[PDB]
This record gives structure tokens, C-alpha cells and sequence, in this order.
């Protein structure tokens, strides 16, 4: 299964949800890169909540 | 007691049950003309600056208007641009579309109608998508109508096809800013009466709730777009009664092509500006060299007919003695229209002008009040 | 089954990561 | 089972619309009437080897 | 005549110059034209109040033809019987006929209507404990029936069961026609059933119209309802069984149709399996309830041979039990030799005839009115096709010219060899190969029908596609069927006459008819109904393909022109194709060399004591 993410959708995710941007700030430049972070987020319980 | 189709035959052949027959047709036209009885010369703002906003959302893909809302709204917008620059030549126009929540400017505010025709034809190829935004379109309309002068009435026309709008900010602040900058907004909705469009029309038109128009069918959209080309009447509180300095150019005739001052290209003809002796391609327009308006006398005369509209023709009573058996303008045989001998003389088609007491038929009643703008009896009278 | 499912998921995430890094 | 994401930097949307219209046009071509159906073939020569 | 002098142009009309009828002044709203020669009716569908005359004429008359613009109807006695049976008096029909017609109705037409409508409902047929009785409300009518005395020991008398059709025919000859109506509301001797439709099942409105035509008066009237194949002909019988709520039996043409009908009764209606029984060779159990369902084929009940003891017991139970309703699927086989008795050995008040092919080459098809009853409902195939109910078939006819040697051999031999000779023309091989190559690239599923088994084998050998005939193994047939349905590298299946009958076949959109069993109109609609139930009917712009390959200047032209008569009467247009773009640059050329054509030609010509037991 494939999901498409535009950068406008990423900006809307960051603006509408501060928790995702909070995880992005301390996870993406530190340990693992951006698409791995989005895959982990979409496979997480936070996306379901 | 039982199933529906085993009860009885539907008997569809028997549901249809079956001289003064013209009177029922006449009374409908009489009720139509009753709404046009009251007329007086309202002051109207001749010099207009119109911003046409076109919806291009997913809601414009609805099949309820043959073939689709986007293409036919664009085609009637082309017709609207042609009629608007035919009847309001010295006006200016810009075209903004609403697409993907973004307001997209497809034509700068200019007096040349062919640029707007080209822009609309360019829009017609693309497909509509997204979720429309009134606030972005109104903010770019406010930006476009900032640099126009105070004597020119600033107007925004919105063809809003959706029922919901998504805004990046508070739209009531935008409505307040539109009211504070004296911008009048008329919205032609396509589906139903949205609250924010009705409030915007009521606020920006000084309390008039009649500027939010909802159509019925294909012909009513033509009716609304034809109504929209007439200039809006101004309010009494407006005191921007301003002189406009302009020049009347002279059409030059030279066999050698020259560089125009507006497009820097070869044009055989041209209009020499009376102020700076530079030449322009099209008319009417602002001069590219001195910032002075250049129009012709016919460009004033085209919009001159809005200043003193002719009073409506009143249908004469049948009991009155007829002044003439033939029309004053075309000598059309006025029909006696005798439905029957006991029905007598009814609904005579003679229409009388108040200022000259001359009788006209329904053909000249149509022509003198829409295409022509002078009653022939009024100018035949030796006043 | 549990360990092969979770290891499949983690190698799918790594495959997405290095595919993106090869593209970028 | 697996999760795959697509990241587009606001430039390849026109490419996906080009693909979408390309399956659209090949579907309309494969559902189009044949040339012998929409046009009468009696004006041309008879079929043979 | 109304004192009108004939004109010079009127001399070529053989007693059809009907200009004596004065045109009414307010004729712009009248869509009917009446011909006093034979009661033929002409209707326009574009004038105002078109549907008000359209539904009236399809209730009182049969349609000769229904094209898009102007419809043509026939006034007959049976359609008048069906119209007056649902509660339409003569005076109202005559008054609205004068109202809706431009020309006045002549005296002969009014006299015909009066003569046909009167003396209806006099003689009636009833069944009392599997015994046929004829009843009349007037006593003297029994006395005027004094010619064919088959009486066997209010005013009713007994008729022998095997001679009831002769009684129906002799009453049709006289102006007192037979009437058969089941009043199941007032019938209490036969046990009722709790059979009902599922609430999740939907009924499409033309089926409701057909049922309303069957149940106009609130009573079950015996008759024939014709519907396209795959358009829901079984659902009408299911709803009728749920309506009458009596003992219902179903007769099919094949055992696969029997199990399909058992699937119908199990799924689209609320029937528990203990009320349902199957009477076939493999399945012979019979229901222990007082009233239920048994489904079978005409072949067992009508068999004149020696039957088994269990089948004899089942037949005796069918004879001794009074049934309230019978479903006769594919009623076109009913007027045959032994099948004509399936309404005589089985006593049923209401007889339903469901089929897609109400045509036969012999005149005995016109005897169905003596077997089932008046024609109830005729389905408009354009109306179903334009609404997406059935696929829009593109009826085309590809013409194949003759080679000189083949056609010379065709002119010198008898007809039986001639058939195989014009089937085996190499031009048809090339055209069929090109059509297969063209329609395989488009993703179309292709069924190629040809009744000649040697032709089928030759086509399978030359092209390399699976072939199915009558004596083929059944597991092989199913394997070929699922290879067609699911496997994508097989999109063309060659079939014999087995696929013409009511057997289960996968959905397809393209049909190629190479040969056929002479000029049979039934077989055309039987083959065309296979592709009428296509999956892509919901797709916009989808058009099903139906090609009929014919050999030019031979008896294929005559047979196909006779065969397409029913399809063009239904409304389909067979467009001719004499040129195919792709013959010049075809990759694979079949019999391109003259010597290969000759080799095919002579191939067709050459076609026509426990110890001594070990010692042996
Ligand atoms: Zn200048
Ligand atoms: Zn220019
Ligand atoms: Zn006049
Ligand atoms: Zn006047």
C-alpha cells in the first residue's frame, strides 16, 4: 500500500498538529531521516489517536 | 390488502382530462411589466473597476449544469467581458480565480478586453480542483483595487459555485476592510444561499440585501450576467465627485509603420495622444507615456444612456380612442386581436410614451428600451 | 511469526529510507 | 502488510496527472469503436489475402 | 368507404387507400393512426401525450415493431382478451381510441372490437383435485358445445385431461375463448406457503410492469412473459412464486438450469431447503411437507420410455397432487412433440412461460396460446439497453468472398457437402484470425460459435484455441471454462452447439459466429444473450461486439438474413462489413499460398466355467 505526501500536506500536518512538529524537531536532524520518521509516525499509535 | 403492482392498472391514459384564450398569455406579460413600472434616473458610477472572481473548485465539477459548471461559467464570463467592455468602455477589469484554496490572478487590471478573453481561454483548458477560499480572493481583489483612483467606483463580482469556504484568517475582518475601502461586492451563487456571501453583500452594499443573486436555470444565468454589466447606483453619502483629466487622441494615418509606446511593436495605425504626442494601439486606455486617459467621444456616448433612462411605455386602455392605427416608428398593423364578437376589443398592443404621446408596438417597445436609447417621438416633437 | 513480521516491517522502513536517499 | 510512502517536492504532481490522463486515454482507446464500425467500409476494396 | 373518389396515385394501393377518413382539426395532440384493413396501429413517440397512448397500446395490442421514432402495433383478439381481463371495458377503449387518433375509427374496426370482446369469460377452466372441469355462467353454452363430445362422467362438466388442448382450440375457433385465471385469494383447498422475497433484494421496474400485466385483476392469469437473457427472467418467476404462495414447480431445459433455479429459490427468495426438492437423475429426494418446490427438466415428466420405480413414484405424486402454479422456463421447447403434454400430465391453475426466444421455424410456436395462454408482456430491448440494464451489442456481419476453385466445387456438389465447403473457405479463416488478433489486444473476452464439429476442430487446429463440443469430457469443459474466465492468455474459446443452450458460461464481451444450424432465429438470440450479461455494462461508452461471419454469394447470406429477422424485429441493426483494415499488413496469413488453399480443398473433399476363462 502506498501513500503520497506533498510538502503542502507536511506543512498542514505541522500547523494543525504541534506534536508532530515537536517530534520532527528532535527526531529528524538527530537520529533518523525524514521518510523513516514519516513511516514510523504512520505505523505508530499516535496516527491512530 | 396485498402487493402494490397486483392491485390495479395504473390507467395512465385516463389521468389527462380535457374565445379569450390570449388573455391568459397577456396577463403574464402584464405581471412581468408591473415589476418594471417604477423607474427614475438613479445616479450611477460610470467609471468602473471590476474584479471578476471565478470559482474553480471540485464543487464546480457538478453535472447539474450541462456540460460542467467550470466550462460554461468561463464561456459566460467571456460573454460578460465582451458585453462589459462594449457597454462600459472606459472601465477597467481584472480576473481572479479560486483554486486549491489559492487566489490566482490570471489578468492584471487593464482596459483591454482581449487580454481578459485570452486569460479566460487559457483557464478553459485547465481542470478545476481544490477547496475555494473567499478570503484570499477578496484580499487580492482589495490589493488590485487599491491603486485605482477615488473617482472610479471599485466593484468585485464573485461567481461562487461552492457552498463552503476555507479561510486562512478571519473573514469578518476582510469584510470590514472591504467596507472601509468602499468596495462593493455582488455575488452570483450557483447552488444555495451561503451565509457569509449574504453578509458580505449586505455589508459592502450599504445594507442592500439584493446583491446576492441565486440563479434558477441556464437562461437565468444569462439574465444575471446581463444585469451585472450595468453600473451600480451610488449612495448619497459618497462625495467623491471628482474631475478627471483626460485627452482625446487623434487617429493618425501613415503608410510607414512606427513603434507604439504601449507594446513597442510595429503598428500601421495609431492614436496620437494630445498631451505627449505618443501613439497608442488600442482605445480607450491610459497613455503609457504621460498617465492620461485617452478615450473617444463614442466611449462617453456609450455609457451616456445610463444617465437619463427612458421612462417605460404604458399600455393604453382598450376603451380609449386610438391615436393611430399604425405604429409611429414602423407602421406595424396594430392587431385588433378580436378573439370573438362577444369578447370585443381587448388587449390592444399600442404602447404610449409619456413625453411625446405617441403609440408604439411591442417590437418598438423592446427595441427603443434596450438597443436604442431615444424615443423617436420625443425627437420628432418640435420642442 | 511475530519476529519475522516485525523484522519485515523494520526492513521495509529501511528500504524506504535508502530508496529516498538514493533518489535524493 | 508493508507500508510505503511517496514524497513529492511539489514538482511531480503534473507528472502524476500526465500518468492519470494517459491511462484515461488508453482506456478510451481500448473502449473506442473500431474504424469499420464508425465508418462504412463499402467504398474501399474487398478483403482478401 | 365514406363517399371519396379515388385519385390517380391511389390506383396502386391494393384496397389500402384510406383517404376517405376525414382528418380531425385538433389532430396535433392525437398520436394514433388506425388502418381499417387489419387493425394495424401507428404511434408517434415525439408528440404530446405520447406515453398516454404508448402504455395503452402496449396493454391492448402487441407490438409489430418498436423503433426509436415511430412504433407499429397489431390489434389481435388475444391482446384484447388481456386488456379486458384486467378491467378495461369496450366503450372506454373505443372512446379514447377516437380521442387519440387523427383519423376516425371505421365501422369494421369497431365491429371487430365488439365481436372479439363480447362472449369473454363465459367458459372457464377449473381444477378440482387434479380433475379438469369446464364451467359456464350460462346453461345453453354447454348445449352449443355439441360437436367435439369428450365429456366423461354452477353449470360445469368434466373434460378428459389429455384432450384439453383440443377443447381450447375448438373454443378458440368459435367466438367463446377459454379463460384460465387462478383466484388464489379465494382458493383454500391447496395449502398456502410462507414464501416471500428477501428485503435486501431489489426488483427493477419493468419486471414490476410485467407482473402488473400478469396480475392486473388481482388473480393469476396464465400467459407468456419474454425477457432478455441475463436481464432477470428468473426473478419474475421468483416473485410470482412469492406472490401466489401456493405449490410451485419449475421446469427447465437442462439440469444445470435446474440447479441454477434451485440456487434462485434458495438465495433471492426466503425458501428453506426442506420445501425445495430436485427431481433429476442424480437427485431424487422429495419433500415431506404438504406444499413446497420441486425443480426438474421437461425430459423426465414427458418421457414416454420405461421409467424407474422411484421416478414412477415421483411422477405419480406429481400427477396426484394439485399444483397451484408452474414455471415453464424456455417455453419455446413446450410446443414440441412430447413436451406439449407437460401441461396435461401436471394439473396447474396458473401457467407462466419465461424465455428469451419466442420464435420457432415451424408454425407450432403459434400453438403456445393453446398451451400457456395469451402473450402477457413484450420487453423493449432498446429501453433496457439505453438504461444500462443490458449491454449495447454491436451487431455486425463480416462478408467473406469466395475463391474460384472453392466456389466452383460449391456449384457442383450437394447441399450437405456444400455446407462444409462454405464453412471451410480460407477467407473466413483470415477474417476470423484478424478479428481474434484485433479483439485480443483490446482485452475483450471472445466466444466463437460454430455448430459443425469438424469445423470447430479445424479452427482449433489452425488457430490454437481450446474447443468444446458435445462428446468432450466434462472436466475438460470446466477446465477450459475457468481458463477462459481467469487465465488471461486464453481470451478466445471455440464452442459447439452446447454453448447455444442454457448452460453456465463465463462472461464475455465479444462473440464471433462462424456457422450456424441453418436459418434458426432462436439460436441467434440464444447466443446473443450470453454477452447481454456483461460485467462492463456500467462502464460509459462500452459496446458489446457481435460479429456474424458469412460466406459471400452462398447460402450463408440467405441463412443469416433469415436469422437476423428476429434481432432486427427486436431493433438491433446488423451493419455490413466488406472490408477490414489490416488484411494487407496482417502478420499471420492463413492459407495465403494457393497450394495450401488447394490442400485444404481436397482435405474437405476427402472428408466426405472358472478355469477356461484364462485361455481367452
Ligand atoms: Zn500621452
Ligand atoms: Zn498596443
Ligand atoms: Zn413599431
Ligand atoms: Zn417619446
Amino acid at each position: 500500500v502506498n501513500v503520497n505526501l506533498s510538502r503542502e500536506k507536511i506543512l498542514n500536518i505541522f500547523e494543525n498538529y504541534p506534536i508532530v512538529k515537536k517530534a520532527y524537531t528532535d527526531n529528524v536532524p538527530k537520529n533518523f531521516k525524514e521518510p523513516e520518521f514519516w513511516a514510523r509516525f504512520f505505523s505508530s499509535k499516535l496516527f491512530r489517536k | 390488502g396485498g402487493y402494490a403492482w397486483e392491485d390495479e392498472i395504473k390507467r395512465s391514459w385516463d389521468l389527462v382530462k380535457v374565445m379569450a384564450s390570449l388573455v391568459a398569455s397577456i396577463v403574464e406579460a402584464r405581471k412581468k411589466r408591473t415589476a418594471k413600472k417604477n423607474i427614475t434616473p438613479y445616479q450611477r458610477g460610470i467609471i468602473r473597476s471590476l474584479i471578476l472572481t471565478l470559482d474553480c473548485s471540485e464543487a464546480m465539477l457538478e453535472k447539474d449544469l450541462r456540460p460542467n459548471r467550470h466550462a460554461m461559467i468561463i464561456q459566460y464570463a467571456i460573454d460578460f467581458v465582451h458585453e462589459f467592455f462594449d457597454q462600459n468602455p472606459i472601465s477597467q477589469m481584472g480576473i481572479i480565480i479560486m483554486r486549491n484554496g489559492l487566489a490566482q490572478l490570471v489578468s492584471q487590471v487593464s482596459g483591454n478586453p482581449q487580454d481578459h478573453i485570452d486569460a479566460l481561454k487559457s483557464i478553459r483548458k485547465q481542470e478545476p480542483k481544490g477547496n475555494p477560499s473567499l478570503q484570499n480572493a477578496l484580499e487580492m481583489a482589495r490589493g488590485l483595487l487599491l491603486p485605482v483612483p477615488a473617482h472610479c467606483t471599485r466593484e468585485v463580482l464573485i461567481v461562487f459555485g461552492s457552498l463552503s469556504t476555507t479561510d486562512p484568517g478571519d473573514i469578518h475582518q476582510t469584510i470590514d476592510s472591504l467596507v472601509s475601502e468602499k468596495i462593493r461586492v455582488k455575488v452570483l451563487g450557483l447552488s444555495a444561499q451561503v451565509a457569509i456571501c449574504k453578509e458580505l453583500c449586505k455589508a459592502t452594499n450599504y445594507g442592500d440585501e439584493s446583491f446576492y443573486k441565486i440563479l434558477l436555470d441556464e437562461t437565468h444565468l444569462k439574465e444575471l450576467f446581463n444585469e451585472a454589466v450595468t453600473p451600480l447606483p451610488v449612495n448619497k453619502i459618497n462625495k467623491g465627485f471628482t474631475l478627471v483629466k483626460m485627452g482625446f487622441p487623434t487617429r493618425i494615418f501613415e503608410d510607414t509603420p512606427t513603434f507604439c509606446s504601449c507594446h513597442s511593436k510595429l503598428v500601421y495605425g495609431g492614436y496620437f495622444c494630445p498631451n505627449c504626442h505618443s501613439k497608442v494601439c488600442s482605445l480607450p486606455t491610459v497613455c503609457p507615456c504621460c498617465d492620461l486617459m485617452l478615450i473617444l467621444s463614442t466611449h462617453l456616448a456609450r455609457s451616456y444612456h445610463h444617465l437619463m433612462p427612458l421612462k417605460t411605455f404604458a399600455e393604453v386602455p382598450t376603451t380609449e380612442k386610438f391615436r393611430s392605427e399604425d405604429c409611429f416608428s414602423c407602421q406595424s398593423r396594430f392587431p385588433i386581436l378580436k378573439n370573438h364578437k362577444n369578447g370585443k376589443l381587448l388587449t390592444s398592443s399600442r404602447y404610449r410614451c409619456e413625453d411625446c404621446k405617441q403609440e408604439f408596438c411591442v417590437d418598438c417597445d423592446v427595441f427603443i428600451h434596450e438597443i436604442l436609447h431615444n424615443c423617436p417621438g420625443c425627437e420628432s416633437k418640435p420642442v | 511469526d511475530n519476529i519475522k513480521m516485525t523484522l519485515q516491517q523494520i526492513i521495509s522502513r529501511y528500504k524506504d529510507a535508502d530508496i529516498y536517499e538514493e533518489k535524493r | 502488510a508493508t507500508l510505503h510512502i511517496n514524497i513529492t517536492t511539489a514538482s511531480d504532481e503534473v507528472a502524476q496527472r500526465e500518468l492519470q490522463e494517459r491511462q484515461a486515454e488508453e482506456k478510451r482507446k481500448q473502449n473506442a469503436v473500431p474504424e469499420w464500425h464508425k465508418q462504412s467500409t463499402i467504398g474501399k476494396t474487398a478483403l482478401g489475402r | 368507404p365514406a363517399d371519396f373518389v379515388p385519385d390517380s396515385v391511389s390506383g396502386m394501393f391494393r384496397s389500402h387507400d384510406f383517404s376517405y377518413l376525414r382528418l380531425r382539426p385538433d389532430h396535433a395532440s392525437r398520436p394514433l393512426w388506425i388502418s381499417p384493413s387489419d387493425g394495424r396501429i401507428i404511434l408517434e413517440s415525439f408528440s404530446p401525450l405520447a406515453e398516454q397512448a404508448q402504455d395503452f397500446l402496449v396493454t391492448i395490442a402487441e407490438p409489430i415493431s418498436r423503433p426509436s421514432h415511430i412504433h407499429e402495433y397489431k390489434i389481435t383478439a388475444y391482446s384484447l382478451y388481456a386488456a379486458v381481463s384486467v378491467g378495461l371495458e369496450t366503450d372506454d377503449i373505443i372512446s379514447v381510441l377516437d380521442r387519440l387518433s387523427k383519423v376516425p375509427v371505421a365501422e369494421s374496426i369497431i365491429n371487430f372490437i365488439k365481436g372479439a370482446t363480447i362472449s369473454y369469460g363465459k367458459v372457464k377452466l377449473v381444477i378440482k383435485h387434479n380433475r379438469y372441469f369446464v364451467e359456464t355462467t350460462q346453461a345453453d353454452i354447454l348445449q352449443m358445445l355439441l360437436n367435439d363430445s369428450v365429456i366423461g362422467p354452477v353449470h360445469s362438466f368434466e373434460i378428459a385431461n389429455e384432450s384439453v388442448e383440443v377443447v381450447k382450440k375448438r373454443c378458440q375457433e368459435i367466438d367463446y375463448p377459454v379463460l384460465e385465471e387462478y383466484d388464489f385469494r379465494n382458493d383454500h383447498r391447496n395449502p398456502d406457503l410462507d414464501i416471500d422475497l428477501k428485503p435486501s433484494t431489489q426488483i427493477r421496474p419493468y419486471q414490476e410492469k410485467s407482473l402488473s400485466k400478469m396480475f392486473g385483476n388481482g388473480r393469476a392469469r396464465s400467459g407468456i412473459i419474454v425477457l432478455p437473457c441475463g436481464a432477470g427472467k428468473t426473478l419474475v418467476g421468483i416473485t410470482a412464486a412469492c406472490t401466489i404462495k401456493k405449490s410451485v414447480i419449475v421446469l427447465c431445459t437442462s439440469s444445470v438450469s435446474v440447479m441454477q433455479w434451485r440456487q434462485q429459490f434458495l438465495q433471492w427468495c426466503t425458501l428453506q431447503p426442506e420445501n425445495c426438492a430436485v427431481f433429476t437423475s442424480d437427485n431424487k429426494e422429495m419433500f415431506q411437507t404438504e406444499s413446497g418446490l420441486v425443480v426438474s427438466t421437461y425430459s423426465m415428466v414427458a418421457n414416454t420410455r420405461n421409467r424407474s420405480h422411484d421416478s414412477q413414484k415421483v411422477m405419480d405424486f406429481l400427477t396426484g397432487r394439485e399444483w397451484g402454479f408452474i414455471i415453464l422456463d424456455e417455453v419455446h421447447v413446450v410446443p414440441a412433440a412430447m413436451f406439449r403434454r407437460v401441461v396435461s400430465t401436471i394439473a396447474a391453475h396458473a401457467k407462466l412461460g419465461l424465455t428469451a426466444t419466442l420464435v420457432r421455424e415451424d408454425d407450432k410456436i403459434g400453438d403456445l396460446n393453446f398451451l400457456i395462454g395469451p402473450k402477457l408482456y413484450e420487453a423493449n430491448w432498446m429501453e433496457l439497453s439505453q438504461k444500462g440494464h443490458i449491454a449495447n451489442v454491436q451487431c455486425a456481419e463480416v462478408w467473406c468472398p469466395m475463391t474460384a476453385e472453392f466456389y466452383q466445387e460449391y456449384l457442383r456438389e450437394t447441399a450437405r457437402k456444400r455446407m462444409l465447403l462454405y464453412i471451410m473457405n480460407p477467407t473466413k479463416f483470415q477474417a476470423c484470425q484478424f478479428l481474434i488478433q484485433y479483439h485480443e489486444r483490446r482485452g475483450d473476452k471472445i466466444i466463437v460459435f460454430s455448430d459443425n464439429v469438424y469445423a470447430l476442430q479445424e479452427y482449433a487446429l489452425k488457430m490454437g484455441k481450446p474447443f468444446i463440443y458435445g462428446s468432450t469430457p466434462q472436466q475438460e469443459r470446466m477446465n477450459i471454462l475457468q481458463n477462459f474466465q481467469y487465465n488471461d492468455q486464453i481470451n478466445t474459446i471455440f464452442l459447439s452447439k452446447v454453448g447455444d443452450t442454457s448452460i453456465d458460461l463465463p462472461e464475455a464481451t465479444c462473440l464471433i459466429q462462424i456457422s450456424s444450424h441453418y436459418g434458426s432465429r432462436r439460436q441467434e438470440a440464444q447466443r446473443l444473450g450470453r454477452i447481454l450479461r456483461a460485467k462492463r455494462r456500467n462502464d460509459e461508452g462500452f459496446n458489446a461486439f457481435f460479429y456474424s461471419l458469412v460466406s459471400k454469394d452462398t447460402q450463408e447470406m440467405y441463412y443469416s438474413t433469415k436469422r437476423q429477422a428476429f434481432l432486427v424485429d427486436q431493433g438491433y441493426a446488423f451493419k455490413v462489413i466488406t472490408h477490414l483494415h489490416g488484411m494487407e499488413n496482417i502478420p499471420n496469413l492463413a492459407y495465403a499460398s494457393p497450394r495450401e488453399r488447394r490442400e485444404l480443398l481436397q482435405e474437405v473433399l476427402l472428408k466426405n466355467h472358472p478355469l477356461i476363462r484364462k485361455m481367452y
